[PDB]
């Protein structure tokens, strides 16, 4: 389903932020 | 495999939809999140989204139902493309600082302007100060 794709897209949007925050903490930006 | 950290990350996505923290996602809660991201589903759109994921048919999504759907999906251009378009809300093909702040605030993130610029610089391969689709996928991939 592309129906479930809207849920996953939001996870991806949150993933975009979480990846960054981790990099900034561990000094890997 | 499906790791404890990956489950944890999916629980975080679940918590974004489950605004009241009661353990289930309703059509009203789903509509809230989608509207906050500048989307505009109909009652019927939202109900079929619930219907798709609600496996026990009680009318709402609990975390095991959400996890089932999310772990299956994890196994993708169209989802990443929708994610990009959420940020790029003027459809000009570039995510600006203002667009990032827009999504961040609606996600409950709280980053400084300096962190928003750091985010952009890390992704900004062509040096134009904004994130195009290519650069967005690269950062995600
Ligand atoms: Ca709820
Ligand atoms: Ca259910
Ligand atoms: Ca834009
Ligand atoms: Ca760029
Ligand atoms: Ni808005």
């Amino acid at each position: 389903e592309v129906t479930v794709g809207k849920f996953y897209a939001t996870f991806l949007i949150q993933e975009y932020f979480r990846k960054f925050k981790k990099r900034k903490e561990q000094g890997l930006v | 495999q499906l790791t404890e950290e990956q489950i944890a990350e999916f629980k975080e996505a679940f918590s974004l939809f489950d605004k009241d923290g009661d353990g289930t996602i309703t059509t009203k809660e789903l509509g809230t999140v989608m509207r906050s991201l500048g989307q505009n589903p109909t009652e019927a759109e939202l109900q079929d989204m619930i219907n798709e994921v609600d496996a026990d048919g009680n009318g709402t999504i609990d975390f095991p139902e959400f996890l089932t759907m999310m772990a299956r999906k994890m196994k993708s251009e169209e989802e990443i493309r929708e994610a990009f378009r959420v940020f790029d809300k003027d459809g000009n093909g570039y995510i600006s600082a203002a667009e990032l702040r827009h999504v961040m605030t609606n996600l409950g993130e709280k980053l400084t302007d300096e962190e928003v610029d750091e985010m952009i610089r890390e992704a900004d391969i062509d040096g134009d100060g904004q994130v195009n689709y290519e650069e967005f996928v690269q950062m995600m991939t």
